[PDB]
């Protein structure tokens, strides 16, 4: 329900990347004390292939499903803000498509506004790929509530080019203008707001798709900041500082990449995986910041894991580290006590 | 052809009462529907009134439910204005228009016109000229020569410097042109208010004799010779003819005829006036009659020669074997293989006389509402126009030219009337222009800002925006969209093809056209200034004149590690996934230092294979995470750069001091191609990248924007593509880009960019830095078009250069000449940035995220299309709405499709006949998507359609694509949908294929009516969702989604649902109800009582 899902989102965010493998749900069940459902504490809960967790939000719901690799990711999600409906699937990547809500019984007047905020993306922001805003031909104003600093990941917001009858379409960002820089890749505009809010390196990207294709679209969008308003794209390009937007990590891959000297994994959606995830029947950890493989000792939420120097996989049994001896269970967690390695019970 | 007044009230239904703007729309639509095809101009104006009726209604009522339908009607209008102008097919007025305003007709131009005259003898030749415009060219040449001498003597102490920016010289020379032109216009104004009126030639004669040391008899002889030549070559006068009717057109024509000397814009305006007054076809002298398509039907195509240069070969061979045009220099044809030349000989000598060696079409089917225009680089070019007498679209072109010149004059006359220096009047003009700036016409004012500089200073191109192709493109946008006076709105190439000049009638790729395609840019300006300083004083005065020596200095690795890397300040901030073979080809210190600095930019991902000495080339890279230089063999890599995806070759050398230089680093295109082939063979054993890039760097190596196939980078790329695509695998032809820098730019400790001039050291020519960085694009082969396109420049980089110009102009320690030079450079930079948006030259992202978005748009477009022809099929043969189409069963039956429609009230099936095969393709795609959805649902219990959840991504994306397609079809609403109900048809098909057997086997009409009623009634959610918003737990057992079915079985207690859950799925649900428990307890008690009896 709303309260339990809010607590679950707090647990997911407070985790140190342990948020997508199947063992994560066992950790959550321990946290929520699901063993009290039966009465005894030694219950081993099995998170199987088709495990589904549906969490209700004050606006809508998000359904996560477990994969063939025993990984939990968003299978579906839908939330409505009385003016904009946001829907995420798994076949279109993990993309939140935000579209104006098509009111039935079209005899009534059709709204022109289309708002977006990072509030519903709390906790699940680590599963989202990108935000695709898809204004229809009736959309005239787009409100981008960028003032939400209590998240960890800010997906790129893609504003699809509207084939509309409106002379101008207003993109109103609830933020200042000195924070934003701009860039272009191909025929897309890019606005990047980088700021330091409570010692957080917050970086929010808003690209407009195909907006540089023709002057019909270039002169159609008007940017509205909180301090300066009615700015055209040419005004942004001539007055705002410009940066270079192309990066190697934003390409499309399906496996392991060795970019520079850091290894990344692109899942089925051709997006970087983050945290402790199961790959090829093995457990790997990717930094919840840089999304790169880390090898050695990693303290995930207080539990120590060891990841191989060479292959990066997690140790899942008796292991020898620098001559010393350590024991890990099948989940990769370091263990304390007397356990049987090949030499005996150490 | 538009929809009637009816069927729209059924479309634009809204809670608001019918407004008077909606009534105006309806009246305009019905008044258009009742009209005659005659007088297409008024047939056009009715549509051009209805369109703005709709636009006013939409703009006034933005939150209006009607605006949906009327937006689709406007789109229909957009597809109906094309139908109009397609009715008329009257033959064009048999006149060929040629224009030579000012000066005398060149014998080359006359020989070019001779082909049109002889071959197209049906059309008469009209070489337009003026009675009193013959000495304008002489005046322009005199003023530019005198100003060149004045500027050279003014900067005499400075031009001796090998590293001197010629833009300062061009600034002084333009100051002198503006002074002389102001003198001439003052003289013209003084001598024009005289008794009777002198001819313009008379004022020019007086001015040239009095100031420019000219003789009246020479001018008179030139005048009469030009008059005789033009008249003998079908000359038609303008002043002695009814061509200058409107005074505004005369003012704007004399604006460039004598005020500026810009006879190009004079041609652009007199051609429109000629095509409006009379009819016919206008052709620039450079154009030639087309060839027959089947004359060269064979395929001598080399596949190593550009498609445009293939047409150049065709024309060059045609006029070299059978000499038609004198001095047709065969510098391009006479280098191919001998067998190809022999084949061309056979083809040319196997044909009949000139009437069949060149095509000639009298079937020019145009309308009075239309003009035709040639195409170049995917954009309009007014090098060839077809229009009847007083064409309405031509009149739109004149109106666009008039509006553009109205704006230019409104903002320029206040600046030029006040007697001021060139710099001061340009400052005033720019201030007025940018104070009157608007979002709509920002690029227009950017383009027309150097209006006073067009034709005399580099990179000044305003004729393209006032009277050139920009005006025609704006007029085409006005015509298609029924707008008026649009300035920068552009038309997509798909909608621009209908106005194209017949491709068979034009041979655009002509020697004179190619010669004139060389724009006056920084590249050409460099050699023009070099020619000026060669004709003045003496000496080469070249950059390579400075101690260009052939030493063989090896790499001073200590110098690289102690002065180059430590002092590096350039930040890449890009991808850095590349191996950078810095193959320096010349041993002089000019290249050596550039090599060392470019290594210092990124020492780790870069290697030096300096070729100063032949048989010692070795990769001088950096040690792994160290401070040492490791030296492998030629073109070898540290073997840590194995996963690099890009190879950035940066050949360093000195190109030849010629415009469009043919030799770089003393090696021509073929020798450098062989060197790159050896490079590729050597690196094939080390690296197999994905994107190869050559970055030729050196003096006289520009990135030309026109005639790319004639350039050194263009020819180099055209050479090394087989070697790239064979030796290096996984490198398709379009991933090879070649650029051409001219200066090596570094960032010093103070943050000021400096260039390695040929005089040594690092001079800080800031204008040269920003011009060089601005003027560089990457030529790349386009396999989809077999042409050498140019990659989009770094628009953020160009804006960074513009911002640097802004801040540095803000500084007060800069010369006024440098101030205005940098202002002009910023103007050019922002004009290029605007051009990449105006010309549709920016490619989409093309990734997984965008492909799904783009594929959805393509699906929607095809959906709208199919709805359109199905509306067409439901208009004819009656059958309008209430006869839902059955896409499931479509029969080709011998190239005449028989499709079935199904009535709503009764299962009436009619197999109407259509010829279009698009219905079959769309039906096939719909059936495929419905089959995918059906396979995603392994079973249905009591019509509940238990989803079969797939955890693999491929099945998930397939199911989602099918669901998006079917749901988009189901929820479809459109202007055509009310009379079509395609959405209802697809919904019925989906319901039939899912809840029952396929629609192919539902011929039984009695239950078909029930199927129609039920399918329309309920909504089927085919989107992938585990829970359809129900707040319940989800039980997915090894694939089958059962939570909803179990919940509804345990709530409603449907006996059927229980039966199919037990049978099809194998699910038993325990009813914990107290009533069932009581019944079972009573059952067991009764059984115990009766069984124990023994009777
Ligand atoms: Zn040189």
């Amino acid at each position: 329900n709303e309260s339990v899902y809010s607590s679950y989102l707090d647990f997911v965010k407070n985790s140190d990347g342990h948020h997508n493998t199947s063992n994560f749900m066992n950790l959550f069940l321990n946290n929520i004390s699901f063993w009290k459902l039966f009465g005894f504490e030694n219950i081993n809960f099995v998170i199987d292939k088709y495990f589904t967790l549906v969490g209700k939000t004050n606006l809508g719901y998000v359904e996560f499903i477990c994969d063939n690799n025993k990984n939990i990711d968003i299978y579906f999600g839908e939330w409505k803000t009385s003016s904009s409906k946001s829907t995420i699937f798994s076949g279109n990547g993990r993309n939140v498509v935000v579209e104006p809500i098509y009111n039935p019984d079209t005899g009534e007047d059709i709204s022109t506004s289309l708002d977006f905020s990072y509030e519903p993306l709390y906790g699940i922001d680590r599963y989202i790929n990108k935000v695709l805003i898809a204004p229809d031909l009736y959309t005239s104003l787009i409100n981008i509530n960028t003032n939400y600093y209590s998240n960890e990941y800010y997906p790129e917001i893609i504003v699809l080019n509207p084939n509309t009858f409106h002379k101008k379409v207003n993109i109103n960002l609830d933020s200042s203008s000195f924070e934003y820089k701009w860039s272009t890749e191909g025929s897309d505009f890019i606005l990047v707001r980088y700021l330091e809010e409570s010692n957080k390196k917050i970086l929010q990207k808003i690209r407009i798709k195909g907006i540089l294709s023709n002057t019909q679209s270039f002169n159609k969008m008007s940017i509205d900041f909180k301090d300066i308003k009615k700015l055209s794209l040419g005004y942004i390009m001539s007055n705002f500082k410009s940066f270079n937007s192309e990066n190697e990590l934003d390409r499309d891959h399906l496996g392991f990449k060795i970019i520079d000297n850091k290894t990344y994994y692109y899942d089925e959606d051709s997006k970087l995986v983050k945290g402790l995830i199961n790959i090829n029947n093995s457990l790997f950890y990717f930094d919840p910041i840089e999304s790169n493989l880390v090898t050695g000792w990693q303290t995930i939420n207080g539990k120590k894991y060891y990841f191989d120097i060479n292959t990066g996989a997690a140790s899942t049994s008796y292991k020898i580290i620098n001559g010393k001896h350590f024991y890990f269970n099948n989940n990769g967690v370091m263990q304390l006590g007397v356990f049987k390695g090949p030499d005996g019970f150490e | 052809s538009l929809i009637s007044k009816e069927e729209l009230i059924k479309l634009a239904y809204s809670i608001r009462p019918r407004e008077n703007e909606y009534k105006t729309i309806l009246t305009n639509l019905d008044e258009y529907n009742k009209l005659t095809t005659n007088n297409n101009e008024n047939k056009y104006l009715q549509l051009k009134k209805l369109n703005e009726s709709i636009d006013v209604f939409m703009n006034k009522y933005k939150n209006s439910s009607r605006n949906r339908a009327l937006s689709n009607l406007k789109k229909d209008i957009l597809k109906e204005v094309i139908l109009i102008k397609n009715s008329n097919t009257s033959p064009v007025e048999k006149n060929l228009h040629f224009v030579w305003i000012g000066g005398e007709v060149s014998d080359i131009a006359l020989e070019y016109i001779k082909q049109w005259a002889d071959i197209n003898a049906e059309y008469n030749i009209k070489l337009w000229y003026d009675s009193e415009a013959f000495l304008v060219n002489t005046l322009k040449k005199a003023i530019v020569e005198s100003s060149t001498t004045e500027a050279l003597q003014l900067l005499e102490e400075e031009i001796q410097n090998p590293q001197f920016d010629n833009m300062k010289f061009y600034k002084k020379r333009m100051e002198f042109i503006y002074d002389r032109q102001k003198r001439f216009i003052n003289y013209y104004k003084s001598q024009i208010n005289k008794p009777t009126v002198p001819t313009i030639d008379d004022i020019i004669k007086s001015h040239l004799v009095s100031e420019y040391n000219r003789d009246e008899t020479l001018l008179e002889s030139y005048r009469t010779n030009s008059l005789r030549k033009i008249n003998s070559n079908h000359g038609i006068d303008i002043r002695a003819n009814s061509l200058f009717t409107e005074q505004e057109l005369l003012n704007i024509y004399s604006q460039e005829l004598l005020n500026r000397g810009n006879l190009a814009a004079a041609s652009d305006i007199v051609r429109l006036l000629a095509l409006k007054n009379f009819g016919g076809v206008y052709l620039d002298v450079d154009m030639l009659p087309g060839i027959h398509s089947d004359l060269f039907k064979t395929i001598p195509r080399p596949s190593s020669i550009g498609l445009d240069r293939w047409e150049m070969i065709k024309l060059e061979a045609i006029m070299k074997y059978k000499k038609y045009i004198n001095n047709y220099t065969s510098e391009n044809f006479d280098k191919l293989d001998q067998q190809l030349k022999d084949n061309f000989k056979l083809i040319i000598e196997s044909k009949s006389e000139k009437s069949e060696i060149f095509s000639k079409l009298e079937n020019l089917n145009v309308s009075d509402l239309e003009i035709k225009i040639a195409f170049a680089l995917g954009s309009v070019i007014n090098q060839a126009l077809i229009s009847k007498q007083g064409s309405y679209l031509t009149n739109l072109v004149i109106e666009q030219v008039k509006n553009r010149y109205q704006f230019l004059n409104q903002h320029l006359n206040p600046a030029i009337e006040s007697d001021n220096n060139f710099t001061d009047t340009t400052k005033i003009f720019h201030d007025s222009l940018f104070n009157s700036a608007t979002a709509e016409n920002s690029m227009f004012l950017t383009k027309i800002a150097p209006y006073l500089q067009v034709g005399f200073m580099p990179e000044a191109r305003s004729t393209i925006s006032l009277s050139g192709p920009g005006a025609y493109a704006s007029a085409y946008y006005d015509f298609i969209n029924l707008q008026e006076n649009t300035i920068e709105k552009t038309l997509k190439a798909s909608d621009l093809i209908e106005f194209k000049f017949p491709e068979n009638n034009l041979s655009q790729l002509t020697e004179q056209e190619i010669n004139s395609l060389w724009s006056f840019d920084q590249a050409s300006a460099k050699y023009q200034f070099e020619k000026y300083v060669r004709d003045y004083t003496g000496g080469s005065l070249s950059e390579d004149n400075g101690v260009d020596f052939n030493k063989n200095t090896a790499l001073d690795k200590n110098y690289l590690l102690n002065n180059k890397i430590p002092s590096n300040n350039v930040e890449e901030a890009g991808s850095k996934n590349y191996v950078h073979y810095i193959i320096q080809l010349q041993g002089d210190d000019i290249s050596y230092e550039a090599t060392c600095n470019l290594f210092s930019k990124n020492p780790k991902n870069s290697i030096i294979i300096q070729r100063n000495m032949n048989e010692s080339a070795k990769s001088y890279f950096l040690s792994d995470d160290g401070e040492s230089i490791l030296e492998l063999n030629k073109y070898r890599i540290p073997e840590r750069l194995k996963n690099k995806e890009k190879v950035k070759v940066t050949f360093i050398g000195h190109g030849k001091d010629e415009f469009n230089t043919s030799e770089f680093a003393r090696l021509s295109v073929d020798s450098l191609s062989n060197e790159i082939s050896s490079f590729l063979d050597t690196i094939k054993l080390d690296i197999s990248p994905k994107n190869v890039e050559v970055n030729l760097l050196g003096c006289n190596m520009f990135s030309y924007d026109f005639n790319v196939e004639e350039t050194y980078p263009g020819k180099l790329l055209l050479s090394i593509m087989d070697k790239i695509t064979s030796t290096l695998p996984d490198v398709n032809k379009d991933s090879i880009t070649i650029g051409a820098n001219q200066y090596e730019v570094r960032i010093n400790s103070e943050g000021r960019k400096e260039l390695l001039a040929h005089s040594g050291k690092w001079i800080n020519k800031e204008e040269a830095i920003m011009s060089d960085l601005s003027s560089k694009e990457y030529i790349f082969f386009d396999s989809i078009d077999n042409k050498l396109k140019a990659k989009s420049k770094n628009i953020p980089g160009l804006a960074s250069i513009s911002e640097d110009i802004k801040t540095l102009l803000l500084d007060a320690s800069v010369s006024p000449d440098t101030k205005f030079i940098l202002n002009n450079l910023k103007l050019n930079i922002e004009s290029s940035i605007g051009d990449y948006i105006y010309y549709e030259k920016l490619e989409p992202v093309k990734n997984i995220i965008h492909n799904s978005i783009d594929d959805l748009i393509d699906e929607f477009n095809l959906l709208e299309n199919v709805s359109d022809e199905l509306y067409e099929l439901k208009k004819l043969n009656n059958l309008d709405e209430k006869y839902l189409i059955s896409f499931e069963d479509i029969s080709k039956n011998n190239s005449t499709y028989s499709v079935r429609f199904i009535n709503k009230s009764n299962g009436e099936s009619v197999y109407v006949e259509t010829e279009k095969e698009i219905f079959s393709k769309y039906s096939e795609h719909i059936t495929k998507e419905i089959s995918t959805i059906k396979n995603s649902i392994i079973t249905d219990v009591n019509g509940n359609l238990l989803d079969n959840i797939q955890l693999d991504h491929t099945s998930q994306v397939n199911t989602l694509n099918a669901a998006f397609f079917i749901q988009s079809l189901i929820d479809y609403s459109s202007n055509k949908d009310v009379l079509n109900d395609l959405s209802t048809s697809v919904k019925v098909q989906l319901y039939a294929q899912l809840f029952s057997t396929g629609l192919n086997t539902i011929y039984d009409s009695i239950q078909l009516v029930n199927l129609i009623s039920n399918a329309v009634n309920d909504t089927i959610n085919v989107l992938p969702t585990i829970t359809e918003g129900i707040p319940i737990v989800s039980t997915i057992l090894d694939g089958i989604n059962l939570g909803a079915a179990i919940k509804e079985l345990l709530d409603e207690h449907d006996p059927l649902l229980k039966k199919e859950l037990e049978a099809k799925v194998g699910v038993l649900a325990i009813n914990m109800s107290l009533s069932i428990a009581a019944t079972v307890a009573s059952i067991v008690g009764i059984g115990a009582e009766v069984t124990i009896f023994l009777l």
